[PDB]
């Protein structure tokens, strides 16, 4: 033969998981205001956001 | 503190700024009291005036 031995066909990922993973982390991000990257407030800002 | 460019607006550092404001307010400061009680509970004491 020579077609004796050939790598198992195993599944792909799916497209889905990776957006869907995509759109919950921002949507933690909105109905709640914690943000991984952004500055949090202080009295100051929370007596005058200007 | 550093308004100029470095403000500090990140959910890492205020993450961080948490813990060590739990070490100052439930550790050292009852340290210090520890500490101020008992010296004023005990011994003479003198000062270079």
């Amino acid at each position: 033969r020579q077609d004796a031995i050939d790598l198992f066909p195993y599944h792909n990922l799916p497209q889905g998981i990776d957006g869907l993973l995509g759109m919950s982390e921002e949507l933690k991000e909105t109905r709640t205001g914690v943000t991984k990257l952004g500055m949090g407030i202080n009295p100051d800002v929370f007596k005058n956001d200007n | 503190a550093y308004a100029t460019v470095g403000l500090m607006m990140n959910a890492a550092q205020n993450r961080l700024r948490m813990v060590c404001r739990n070490i100052a307010h439930n550790g050292m400061v009852e340290l210090m009291r520890g500490i101020y009680n008992l010296i004023r509970e005990n011994g003479e004491v003198p000062i270079e005036v």
